[PDB]
């Protein structure tokens, strides 16, 4: 995010950090239930990658984070790749998260929901806060 | 434009 | 990117107005969100656009793409979820 | 869902 | 390939079209063997995708075209998601491709090949011929 | 995209000089080809850059990204297969 | 730049 | 590898 502000710890707790088995940050993610992860298709996730729940400071080795494995990839199948429309994956946890104070899952909307230009709504993750 |  | 999680509040634009800045790119399941001295950026992808209804936080958007430099002037792009929650109820039924 | 145990400060 | 020209049908043996479950080719890919392909870790590539060996025209429903099922998806651990780079995958299949006059592997070079400025190569595919 | 495979025929270009176009997206992994009249794009991603070296056709690139419109006057980038071929045949022995 |  | 039994025509 750039300009954006640190976030309190732990408050926004459906957020998720995808890393590959190097331990590299390359995506985020949203709980939306214990067994299931939502993040785009583009991200290309495979079953190698972790999920990991908890995280403030990924600097740090003293947060009680829960890495979770992947059991199955679901990328939409009207994904478009040209266009990058429909850029939605859903990820299967083999191991459930564990529900707490700092991880939680946030609420989806019903379809015929209405979100109107010039609300005022969050943004959150982990990416370059500097380009 | 890319992806983020 | 950062080690600390990070936060930013921005608005809501609508499909028109963001055809503007990005011309037929703008597709129905897309919401675009910012150009308002912020922006999601490389690495974020994937992540929440949350809003708030009702006094819960609700999914409406995911991280997707938006200006190769993450102009705080532009509007960054996101998956529509509204459009996407049908797809989302059946698979996690069937599995 | 989407009420966070430690409240966000924005 | 925009500005290219249909390619002599069964003329670059090694290349597939890597199509989702609604039939939608959205990557190409080379075969190196019977039993693997490389792509491009940034295709996104899932087990719920297939691998077409040996068509031409994507429109015809008479070539005797090889549908593959990808049993395993290796994303280089190094590929860096932020910045493109280290994009590579490879795709074990399930079941091996069957060679013959239009499906066969294309060769991998060196680590200390040199390959100059200047020279003259050839690449192929699906993609759009006209943004 | 269009049903019939395509090919086109494009030179290589140095890193130094691609970085001329890209600047410093240009990684060491990558190579770039083309800026002749001719341009890879959307849908040709993670196809064959072949070169012929004693007689037979060899992998030297991956496609990979370049111009968002897919300009014929400048280069696409390309995975460099000389720099990931030890990950493969690693990759290959040990499964 | 876009990917391809 | 690298030989196709039809050859391109460029």
């Amino acid at each position: 995010i750039v300009n954006g502000e640190e976030a309190v710890p732990g408050s926004w707790p459906w957020q998720v950090s995808l890393q590959d088995k190097t331990g590299f940050h390359f995506c985020g993610g949203s709980l939306i239930n214990e067994n299931w992860v939502v993040t785009a298709a583009h991200c290309g996730v495979t079953t190698s990658d972790v999920v990991v729940a908890g995280e403030f400071d990924q600097g740090s080795s003293s947060e009680k984070i829960q890495k979770l494995k992947i059991a199955k990839v679901f990328k939409n199948s009207k994904y478009n790749s040209l266009t990058i429309n429909n850029d939605i994956t859903l990820l299967k946890l083999s191991t459930a998260a564990s529900f707490s104070q700092t991880v939680s899952a946030v609420c989806l909307p019903s379809a015929s929901d209405d979100f109107a230009a010039g609300t005022t709504c969050v943004t959150t993750g982990w990416g370059l806060t500097r380009y | 434009p890319g992806a983020y | 990117t950062p080690d600390r999680l990070q936060q930013a509040s921005l608005p809501l634009l609508s499909n028109t107005n963001c055809k503007k800045y990005w011309g037929t790119k703008i597709k129905d399941a897309m919401i675009c969100a910012g150009a308002s001295g912020v922006s999601s950026c490389m690495g974020d992808s994937g992540g929440p656009l949350v809003c708030k209804k009702n006094g819960a936080w609700t999914l409406v958007g995911i991280v997707s793409w938006g200006s190769s430099t993450c102009s705080t002037s532009t509007p960054g792009v996101y998956a529509r979820v509204t459009a996407l929650v049908n797809w989302v109820q059946q698979t996690l039924a069937a599995n | 869902c989407g009420v966070p145990a430690i409240q966000p400060v924005l």
